[PDB]
RNA sequence: AGCCAGGAUGUUGGCUUAGAAGCAGCCAUCAUUUAAAGAAAGCGUAAUAGCUCACUGGUCGAGUCGGCCUGCGCGGAAGA
RNA sequence: CGAUGUCGGCUCAUCACAUCCUGGGGCUGAAGUAGGUCCCAAGGGUAUGGCUGUUCGCCAUUUAAAGUGGUACGCGAGCUG
């Protein structure tokens, strides 16, 4: 309700293009449409971004701020990217890039890879460390911990990649 | 705001207090270390006494309400922490130039001198009442031509306080 | 049980004076911790099936370290008992135990001042109390004290100021015997630990303070 | 108030006091030297009556400087200072030992003017008395 | 976890939530509070 | 609701004790300042010192927080 | 009751899932080793001998596992007696 009524305000550099329910958004870098509004009659004005519910619903603050939320994400992506200090830690293990597979070192036999899925790239700092850059919100860090997945950090050490700075679970129960 | 009494008896204070006003100084904060108030509770504590007082809860919607001369000189009080300060008899001006003379550190600051009850002016120099409160720029500077009356004190300081 | 543990286990003339095994934690010279858990109190012939009945309550007797064993003194029934215990021991297996025996009650007979009782450099030992005075405990931890363990090589350690983290380890883990600081921050202490302790610490710390191994 | 690292105020005894319980573990876990500073607490073990316990701020830079910075004894441990009491109850108000007069507190607000946040002496003295009952010393004039 | 056919709290950050039809709850305290399908 | 900032002086309360002091305890836990801040709600330290709310100013601009009653629904709910 | 043959074994399977392993996960008093529970899971697979009519139970040695129970206490117009 709140946001869901709140103008989303559509900046300068920034263009947004209405067609049907969803809305293409040429930006600073991004340019797409993650949106989709079922229900919502959303629409640019000035930059005016409507909102408020459309026929009948009940999704309708909910669907509709959502969208809100969502295409002032996206035009923040169109903007610049996002989730970044996707970190691991521990003896032995190490990351690097390449192309747009990344390494990932964890005592496996085999060496950690995955390929990100383009609008995304990366950089290592340090093997220790990579940093994500992503256009659109959702994606990035969605996949960032998808990357994480591969190693759930471990309790006894905090082993395994740890999703952004994210202080964890740290007992120390039968030991010695 | 708060309760109905609190609310009420702060515009008590504010107004029993305006008519206490030997001279209104205001302040804007934001660091609001609590040393702020304490090295105030020194400049209104013993180093003079009380002299100036402290006071938050301020707005547009609380300060006008304190004076019959509202607004004025006063509207300013309202936005971001205001420990707003007004100084008291004996004190025409002590604690009034003091702020920007103390200033440094975002808090304690004349604000360009922003006495209500009295200097009547804003963002403007108002360092002339702390001018006044004095001898030495009246009794070696013009050699006591301001000591010997208003009239002298009207026939000189043209150049020294509005005179 | 109650005196050692400072816990709350009531006692009475009546027979099943006690049901239920029982943990509390004691002190100890040399493992600090130190768990107890009470068993019930025996009788001649006590039935069988009970026992078999019964090897889980006693499940904890089988593994303990050691057999503790009160005794009465007021009783003739003295032998009797102990030979009745140890019918029992007999049949649910670790009877191989080291055990102490304490001749409580002693209250009634003035048999001694409480004191240790080495029957050997062993200690099976005879131990001289009155538990609801209980005035022969001291003698039945330090005799205890003496009969478990595995390495008193003791050594006294030492650092200049960088010893808040030693007295630290030290309070920490089990114990200083003695603190002494001295000049210019070098201090001087004695510590004994068993050794497992010895090596998490060496390793752990840089331990180039070596006096622990 | 707050507990993990920052400056640190240390409790420090006047006359020697070099190794742990001060200056060692203590101040060494800022790296601070323990001599010259000794030597400067020793410096001004002159003017403090010497033996007396009391807290100094140290001075730091990034080469963690060995300026230390005075403080006045507590009021408590000037209560403490003043009945003589070797021992504070173990319930204090409810648990109690002996009593003093508040001419000594008196003077304890007229020391302690530089800790009070109180707007007047009475209610220093006052912050005093909230130590002075705290205590389980009797309080009177 | 626990299927505990009552659910009710186990510190001041647990939560209840839905999720599916199912009537989740959860904490941070310990995971172990983790109520579910009461 | 989130957001801007403050979080105070006695006083690391006395006792405990290597060390306890908002957080080993113990019992006291006041007095002060202020809109504001508990000798304390959680973390932390060997301990010392960080870290967050309770407290409040500001912010922002309409509603907001609950218990009670009550229809109809979910969870509980596995078989040859 | 103008008749429905009854225990154990022996050929033979059939389902349930209230899980014996293997399969997937939650927590753990989960160092790892391992477990314990809980959840999900029915695809398949799941001890020969000693003793006794035995089912059992006990015992010796195994295997990953020696799961439960239903089915005229599945199975005598198939035997066994």
């Amino acid at each position: 309700s709140r946001v869901a009524k709140a103008p989303v305000v559509v900046p300068a550099g920034v263009d947004v293009k209405i067609n049907g329910q969803v809305i293409t958004i040429k930006g600073k870098n991004g340019e797409l449409t993650r949106t989709l509004n079922d229900a919502v009659e959303v629409k640019h004005a000035d930059n005016t971004l409507t909102f408020g519910p459309r026929d009948g619903y009940a999704d309708g603050w909910a669907q509709a701020g959502t969208a809100r939320a969502l295409l002032n994400s996206m035009v923040i992506g169109v903007t610049e990217g996002f989730t970044k200090k996707l970190q691991l830690v521990g003896v032995g293990y190490r990351a690097a890039v390449k192309g747009n597979v990344i390494n990932l070192s964890l005592g496996f036999s085999h060496p950690v890879d995955h390929q990100l899925p383009a609008g995304i790239t990366a950089e290592c700092p340090t093997q220790t460390e990579i940093v994500l850059k992503g256009a659109d919100k959702q994606v990035i860090g969605q996949v960032a911990a998808d990357l994480r997945a591969y190693r759930r950090p471990e309790p006894y050490k905090g082993k395994g990649v740890r999703y952004a700075d994210e202080v964890v679970r740290t007992k120390e129960a039968k030991k010695k | 705001m708060a309760l109905n009494l609190q609310d009420k008896q702060a515009i008590v204070a504010e107004v029993s207090e305006v008519a206490k006003g030997a001279l209104s100084a205001v302040v804007a904060d934001s660091r609001g270390v609590t040393v702020d108030k304490m090295t105030e509770l020194r400049k209104a504590g013993r180093e003079a006494g009380v002299y100036m007082r402290v006071v938050r809860n301020t707005l547009l919607r609380r300060a006008v309400e304190g004076t019959p001369f509202e607004c004025l000189k006063d509207a300013f009080v309202g936005p971001t922490l205001i420990a707003y300060s007004m100084e008291h008899p004996g004190a025409a001006a002590r604690l009034f130039k003091e702020f920007a003379k103390a200033n440094a550190k975002f808090e304690v600051k004349a604000a360009a001198f922003e006495g209500e009850l009295i200097p009547a002016s804003q963002i403007d120099r108002l360092a002339t009442l702390p001018t006044y409160e004095e001898a030495i720029a009246r009794l070696m500077a013009t050699m006591k031509e301001a000591s010997a009356g208003k009239l002298v004190r009207t026939l000189a300081a043209v150049r020294d306080a509005k005179e | 049980f109650n005196r050692i543990t400072e816990a709350r286990v009531y006692a009475a003339d009546q027979l099943f004076a006690t049901l239920d095994p029982t943990l509390r934690r004691i002190d100890v010279a040399d493992v600090g911790e130190t768990v107890l858990a009470d068993t019930v109190g025996f009788i001649r012939h006590l039935p069988h099936d009970l026992v078999a009945a019964f090897k889980a309550t006693l499940q904890e007797t089988r593994q303990a370290t050691l057999l503790l064993h009160v005794i009465d003194a007021a009783d003739v029934r003295v032998q009797e008992n102990i030979e009745a215990v140890n019918t029992v021991l007999e049949e649910i297996d670790a009877h191989e135990i080291p055990t102490l025996l304490v001749m409580n009650k002693i209250d009634m007979l003035e048999d001694f001042e409480p004191r240790i009782d080495r029957d050997e450099e062993n200690k099976p030992n005879r131990v001289w109390l009155s538990a609801q005075t209980g005035a022969g405990i001291p003698q039945l931890f330090q005799a205890l004290t003496e009969r478990l363990s595995g390495e008193v090589a003791q050594h006294t350690l030492r650092l200049p100021p960088q010893e808040g983290r030693l007295r630290s380890r030290f309070y920490q883990l089990q114990a200083i015997e003695k603190e002494w600081m001295e000049e210019d921050g070098s201090v001087s202490l004695q510590v004994r630990m068993p050794i497992v302790d010895w090596r998490r610490l060496c390793k752990q710390e840089p331990a180039l303070i070596d006096y622990l191994i | 108030a707050k507990k993990v690292q920052a400056y640190v105020k240390l409790q420090v005894a006047a006359g020697m006091a070099n190794p742990s319980p001060p200056v060692g573990p203590a101040l060494g876990q800022q790296g601070v030297n323990i001599m010259e500073f000794c030597k400067a607490f020793n410096a001004k073990t002159d003017s403090i009556e010497k033996g007396l316990p009391i807290p100094v701020v140290i001075t730091v830079y990034a080469d963690r400087s060995f300026t230390f910075v005075t403080k006045t004894p507590p009021a408590a441990v000037l209560l403490k200072k003043a009945a003589g009491i070797k021992s504070g109850s173990g319930k204090p108000n409810k648990d109690k030992v002996g009593k003093i007069s508040r001419a000594q507190l008196q003077e304890i607000a007229q020391t302690k003017a530089a800790d009070m946040t109180g707007a007047d002496i009475e209610a220093m003295t006052r912050s005093i008395e909230g130590t002075a009952r705290s205590m389980g010393l009797v309080v009177e004039d | 976890m626990k299927v505990r056919a009552s659910v009710k709290k186990l510190c001041r950050n647990c939560k209840i939530v839905k999720r599916d039809g199912v009537i989740r709850v959860i904490c941070s305290a310990e995971p172990k509070h983790k109520q579910r399908q009461g």
